[PDB]
């Protein structure tokens, strides 16, 4: 009943009602790929990070819903920022989940790390923030679901760093919200 | 004598001594195409602005200069971020022009505007600003260049808003200014110079350790004066490798990585000069695996912050890595002669050796062609005419294995970012400045890689640049494949299998030479042959997957 | 007819209702001063580009309409940025217009050019720009203002660059447009409201909590209405403190803190409709000591991220807080009878009641003035001719105590930002704008708060605003000692008593009236009397150090 | 053994050998408090975190060290923005120490979370970074040092969560590093120095135009070698005027701004050697009016960017300017025989008499106390004693009509941002410094820009300061109020008059000396006063509104 952060993302999805990815894989978010391997959610994977991008912003305007992107740190991400712009134009839900460096191993000029994604996406998102600890998970995506879909809809990134999403923590120990978020807008 | 601003950016680009420019054309910027087509600069256009970067990266690493490239607003620029991050944690001088919306129409909700590309870039950049008067592009220009070129290298932004570039002034109204900049960068003070020299004179296992900024500048001439001069063997991470082609063999320890193996060897370095050679993933972070805690360090690098950044060091010089390699020529020119290092040299070479031997000896291709052997392949061919430009992952890292022994004229490697796919720009980037100076571009990528640019074959046959593409194709991402493998389990692999496409047919399709090929003769043949002719290639190698890198088995 | 770009500036915030500025002069910015001349638009010029700032936001939150700052070039907008950051956590409508470097003068190492104001500003404001032509002033100004009058309401930047102020245009060539954004706010779906009535009616012990958000549209009688037909106590942060005024005494559970000890008396709430309080700082977080794991929640927020931020929500509606209000009030015109709450409401009295006592049981002024006390010498005052403006950090945690069993016109205290100092400028910019609401301003701020911007008793006396600022000393920065001395230990405490300085007398040397008090008798005195004319008077107030707060310890 | 994240900050800061800190106390930060108490470092705690910034600056500019400041989340940090503003244009190096939210309770809407406190001091500092680990704060502590004191010199933030400084760990898993960074800056390549010494001496005008890198280096005994060796009248901005005052009086210049007169004069320099003084406010912009078009320059500045950013230049050498000056005195030294410079000196001298003379013959205190007049008073006790701050706006443009014949030990006005207000920390902070030195501080400012952070007289109380400051008092915001009337109108003036208050009043509430003047002879009486005793003064002086500075009209 120890789970993985990775973990903590995909069930906060499945909670919200989301059942299908775009991205391409990277060893920085593979515990997302696993959780999704083991709930049967497709992960749409893509041969370029810019492809699960627009795929995500087609799915979500295609299908009137969220869409969802999954990349990896460093190149993975600067590899969506297309997508992100043209989401941020066009007024598409699509939530961004980008891997990044561990916060354990920061300004060690280490593998993937030291682009401040949330820097590079704040001009071109309604939020864009990075996790600070594994528990916070469900709260921050359940979060960044809300801010992708009232309106005007828009693109948000959440950065999810390497150690948050290897992290295990006790299943019992944090809760998955529902998505409570009215579908009629104001009027 | 009315000209436009797309004009003064061209005439300032001319001054400052750019030949060549890499981009994707746009009406947002064409006023610079217009003026490159008068002047007969040429734009080398791409089928993606990320490979018009990665090219103007490739050009300044294999042509040790300024790259630029040219993009138009909005997507131009959003596309050419990856290129805008790669040279940013490479240390590489990439002028990125791009044009954005014009101030006069600013907040109108018009076309490719309202994305605030400056603060996009200012992450990754050491400069980027936006241009508010044509009056102001000569000067700003200029300015963007001598950012880009000085210590420590790296990427700057000039954004030119398309009414700042439509304008027309009165040419006579601004001065080109001349790009006045010493060629020749700072130096150690002499009294560092000397506790450096004293140290290295008294240690009884020194090495050296190249970086990029030793790239950047070049300082062959003073480089293989010093080394003869001291006698201690030089190794280098990828991006200096290639400064050690004109060093005598005894003195050439290669790659950083073969430190490894020193300590149980009861062979540790007891001195390391590091010479723009960063703490981090390339010298083994702060683990004193390849750079040890024991030795004593002397680090030269042109940003304090890096100095010891996670080690203790004995010594931290704030200078130029050219202006010191120059500085440490001059003053071994006139000190007394330098302790023998025969037997340490030997050591180092043994070693290496022993290295090589051994997976040699572990290599197998009885049921399919080992990558260790299609390293091999490539390796007979790689001498000073020679540019190797490495991406994929297992690909590099097998690669790797067999870069020490040869003395390539370039070597053009992932660094920091480890971004897949940015090989193909960078290499069609490092042909074009190869042209010049009669060298052969080869791009060694992964299957999964070669997939992110893979259109580039048209731009290779458009510009007749005769790159060869070889793919080492073990139909998969791998080494994200084996981290499946290793670190989760055998039965969990998902998203990271590529069992499908023909890219010596995509090659074929888009009028590119290509091959494919399984086994040693038959690899051998195909780039015998490409070599011969100058024309682009593609040549698609079946090679297995199982195999485990040392770099791999280590981490 | 030629007009310049500062005329431009005035000329639309003229028309869009503007008719009092707060800054501090700068040649970057003459034009708009000079236009403010000509319109006879008062600038109140402050000692302080940050008293400037908060000023604004005073007036906009005393006044709940837009507030808007003028500052210089560089210096002018980095001195501003504490006002920013504390407009965007409140939730604040206040216009920052700034000057910075003339676009044809970029990249000269010049005066007071080189900085990127914008992306300073871009972290907390809802909307930061630099103007790139004189020509687009009116509309981007206009466009400006809809942002930071828009739910949820906050700070805007509007950077105007030097050369594009001075420029002249023929006046005919640009429009001025109206204001064209509807007073109305936006309101839930029916099936929504339907859903919340349902629940509400069918609560056994409900309660409202109002947040900032109903203190910017104050839609006061539709509040009343709805109060009235239903019979919900009503609570709310320290920023909707004073929409519960014109509510009957039955209905006023008061400040949201009173909750705390409603679990203990097997009171807690079954169900809480918040509207526009967040889950955070004054809401107990996700904590649930406030508002209960046990609840049902209802939340109303303009901002969608927010609704269940912290805790699992029952029904959570994006609209805007007073459209939703006048909604609710509507839709209870016309409902059934609703069922009687007369004992819940007693309980939730009796509960303040006890609170309140327990308090004034505990407190002593024996030796020297306790700050319980004191606070309700203040309280004594406090009705709707009056805004409260607190400031300090003990001294607004005991003076909260009061706060609930009177009804101010205005009470103004720190949001999330919780930035010691901001009270002054602040209370300058609501004595502002309680002129025309006939209101007298009080600030209560600290002693080490009072420092941050002392200079503005010369602001007070120059433009004759009668503001009253009592200084509660304990001779330290208070709370951070009680920090020390608790979380530390009682001999770790350094760094933060502050053992000098007669207060009342620099606000003489400022020309404003000055009194030194030690008592209920001596404070009481000074207050009434500075109370009874229309002067800016300083009222230093010695009270103990060792009390700590009720709210300290939770 | 269990210590603090605070604790570990504070034992790093230590090891770097900084000895004071300033600030205001935060709970968020109450660790780093409790570490300097057990060790004894001193924090001067201000009244507003404005000041502690500021004060911060002003030890480091007049100490020429590294100044720490130490605020708390939120409006601590937001209220310190100002002085890093003021540090980033004035290349001045102090490590800003915010806390900031607990990483813990992140995205929880609590008390002083939530400003992206990083993101807003990123477009003003050489580094801002968010410490992640407690365990890595001496690394990252120390790597924020050298980014601080690097050339060229400037701000740093490094920001500190609450629970990051909270957290225990074991005193032995955490290496505190030593600041290893050579104090001696890197040096030009020697052809560029040969070059730029053969056209020195064959100039026949030539003078050295020192800048703020100058001052932070303070290589006094080379500079004093080069130019006894050479005989080059020397010249500075502000910054760089204090560098001056070990010269012998035939090679001051003074103050750059008395170039002016030059080219009317026949004698426009033929050759401006620039070191770290950029084109910009204080040296003529481009304008040519002191640094002529006709010159040939060489400048020397560790930023390539500034190198002949708003004019053409001879020659341009990225280097540290302490090293280059060390560089100029080694090269000069066993050199023999420079030009001789003695008419060239003499009329330097001669132009900058005429200067003086011509303000002195148009000054009358017939009514009111003529500033030129009040700040002669000020220069009679002015020489390497004492350290003068300069704030107010034409209070300062007067009083530079006085400094360059004085040698003041320090010096420190307004760069560019021009932010009213700053001088009363920075003073405060610059007197912290000047206890070690020896020296007394006078902040000499205006009416106006006192009131910003007046409280600090409680401050300087508290803390037995000895500052002295001198209240210009023209009962406006002048220089502003003079534009109203020169730019718009004599019936223009609004907003700008401030005609209420005692500030000497003020002063004597929180305790300090306060005095109020009106003549040269009540001024010259208090002033002699104030300096006999060890107590911080308040002196209140009437001076006249209308006068306009000689630099008002050419600026
Ligand atoms: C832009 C980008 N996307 C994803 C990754 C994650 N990643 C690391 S190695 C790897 C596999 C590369 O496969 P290939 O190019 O075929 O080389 P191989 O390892 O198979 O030799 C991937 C996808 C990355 N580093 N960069
Ligand atoms: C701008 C700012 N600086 C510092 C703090 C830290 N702080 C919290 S409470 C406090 C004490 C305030 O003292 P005072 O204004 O005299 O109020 P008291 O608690 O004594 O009643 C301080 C300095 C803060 N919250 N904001
Ligand atoms: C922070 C800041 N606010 C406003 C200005 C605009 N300004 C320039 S000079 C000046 C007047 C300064 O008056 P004072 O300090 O009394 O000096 P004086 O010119 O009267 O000698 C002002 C307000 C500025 N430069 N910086």
């Amino acid at each position: 009943a120890m789970i993985t952060g990775g973990e903590l993302v995909v069930r906060t999805l499945i909670k919200a009602g989301v059942e299908h990815l775009f991205g391409l894989h990277g060893a920085h978010i593979d515990t997302i790929f696993q959780a999704c391997l083991d709930h049967d959610v497709p992960i749409i994977d893509t041969r370029h990070e810019a492809a699960a991008g627009h795929a995500a912003e087609g799915y979500a305007r295609a299908g009137a819903k969220l869409g969802v992107a999954l990349v990896t740190a460093g190149g993975g991400f600067t590899n969506a920022v297309t997508p992100i712009a043209n989401a941020w134009l066009d007024r598409t839900p699509v939530l961004f989940l980008t891997g990044s460096g561990a916060l354990r191993d920061d300004e060690t000029n280490t593998l993937q790390a030291g682009i401040d994604q949330v820097a590079m996406a704040a001009p071109i998102t309604k939020w864009a923030h990075r996790v600070m600890a594994t528990e916070h998970i469900p709260r921050l995506v359940m979060q960044a679901i809300r801010a992708a879909l009232s309106a005007p809809r828009g693109p948000v990134l959440l950065d999810l760093p390497w150690d948050i999403l290897m992290n295990q923590i006790d299943e019992d120990s944090v809760i998955i919200p529902d998505l409570v978020l009215s579908a009629h807008g104001a009027r | 004598a009315m000209i436009t601003g797309g004009e003064l950016v061209v005439r300032t680009l001319i001054k400052a001594g750019v030949e060549h420019l890499f981009g994707l054309h746009g009406a947002h910027i064409d006023t610079i195409f217009q003026a490159c087509l008068d002047h007969d600069v040429p734009i080398i256009d791409t089928r993606h602005e990320a490979a018009a970067g990665h090219a103007a990266e490739g050009y300044a690493r294999a042509g040790a200069k300024l790259g630029v490239a040219l993009v138009t607003a909005g997507g131009g620029f959003t596309n050419a971020v990856t290129p805008i991050a790669n040279a940013w944690l490479d240390r590489t001088p990439v002028l990125f022009l791009t044009g954005s919306g014009a101030l006069r129409d600013d907040e109108t909700n018009t076309l490719q505007a309202g994305i605030d590309q400056v603060a996009m870039a200012a992450p990754i950049t050491k400069w980027a600003h936006r241009v508010m008067a044509t009056e102001h592009i000569p000067r700003l220009v200029m300015q963007a260049i001598r950012a880009a070129l000085s210590a420590p290298r790296g990427p700057v932004l000039l954004d030119l808003p398309w009414d700042i570039l439509m304008n027309q002034i009165d040419e006579d109204s601004v001065i080109i200014p001349d790009l006045v900049l010493s060629a020749h960068g700072a130096r150690p003070d002499p009294a560092d110079l000397d506790q450096a020299l004293a140290l290295l004179r008294k240690a009884e296992r020194p090495v050296i350790v190249l970086g990029s900024e030793a790239s950047r500048t070049a300082r062959k001439t003073a480089l293989s004066a010093f080394v003869a001069a001291t006698g201690v063997p030089v190794f280098a991470d990828y991006e200096g490798l290639s400064m050690l082609s004109g060093l005598p063999d005894a003195m050439r320890g290669g790659l950083v990585q073969n430190l490894y193996s020193f300590a149980k060897a009861d062979a540790a370095p007891d001195l390391v000069l590091m010479l723009g050679a960063r703490f981090g993933l390339n010298t083994g972070h702060g683990s004193g695996q390849l750079i040890p805690h024991s030795a004593q360090v002397i680090q030269v690098d042109p940003d304090a912050c890096e100095l010891g950044r996670l080690q203790g060091i004995a010594l931290g010089i704030v200078a130029d890595v050219g202006g010191t390699i120059e500085a440490l020529a001059q003053a071994t020119a006139q000190d007394a002669a330098w302790p023998d290092r025969g037997d340490w040299c030997a050591k180092v070479t043994d070693l290496a050796q022993e290295r090589y031997a051994s997976i040699a000896a572990k290599s197998s291709s009885e049921h399919a062609l080992h990558p260790f052997h299609a390293s091999q392949v490539i390796a007979k061919h790689v001498d000073a005419g020679v540019t190797v430009v490495a991406d994929g992952a297992l690909t590099y890292l097998w690669l790797s294995e067999v870069m020490s022994r040869v003395k390539p004229g370039g070597f053009l490697c992932h660094g920091y970012l480890g971004s897949m796919g940015v090989g193909f720009g960078t290499a069609l980037g490092a042909q074009v400045a190869d042209l010049e100076a009669g060298r052969r571009t080869i791009l060694v990528t992964g299957d999964g890689s070669v997939g992110y640019s893979i259109g580039e074959f048209d731009t290779l046959v458009r510009k007749q640049l005769p790159l060869i593409v070889i793919i080492m194709n073990n139909q998969s991402w791998g080494a994200t494949l084996h981290f499946q493998q290793l670190a989760v389990g055998p039965n969990r692999v998902t998203g990271t299998r590529l069992e499908n496409g023909s890219y010596h047919g995509v090659a074929a399709a888009f009028g590119a030479d290509g091959y494919h090929v399984d086994s040693v003769e038959s690899f051998s043949a195909a780039l015998a042959q490409a070599l011969a002719h100058n024309r682009p290639a593609c040549i698609n190698v079946a090679v297995a997957l199982d195999p485990i890198p040392p770099e791999e088995l280590i981490i």
